[PDB]
């Protein structure tokens, strides 16, 4: 969920790749739970995704 | 299903040990799917697409 809404607010297109990448089963496992890689590390990682506090607070 | 089963979709498992939300997402799809076909349905797949929402301070 976290990352279908970070995707919908990135103007980066390959970003925007990126992260729906990361919503296949498989790098979902590998990538992000075997690594524990949190919301908040991509929204460092990706500045120019518009989410904005009050939907990511929510 | 030794009782007479109308047995739609494969059951699911999750293991909480490793990848339980994997799981859980990959019977969920096949599920909907499932049930789909064999009724019909009312949001495929569509969507519902109310990805809910709130926030205002």
């Amino acid at each position: 969920t976290q990352l279908r809404a970070m995707a919908a607010k990135t103007v980066c297109p390959p970003h925007k790749v990126e992260l729906e990448a990361l919503l296949e089963k498989q790098a979902y496992k590998e990538q992000v739970l075997a690594k524990r890689l949190t919301m908040l590390e991509l929204l460092e990682k990706y500045p120019a995704c518009e989410m904005k506090f009050s939907e990511f607070i929510a | 299903a030794a009782k007479g089963a109308e047995n739609i979709a494969d059951r699911g498992e999750a293991d909480a040990s490793d990848d339980f939300e994997g799981t859980y997402e990959e019977w969920r799809e096949h599920m909907w799917s499932d049930v789909a076909a064999y009724f019909n349905l009312d949001i495929e797949n569509s969507e519902d697409n109310k990805s809910t929402l709130s926030l205002q301070f």
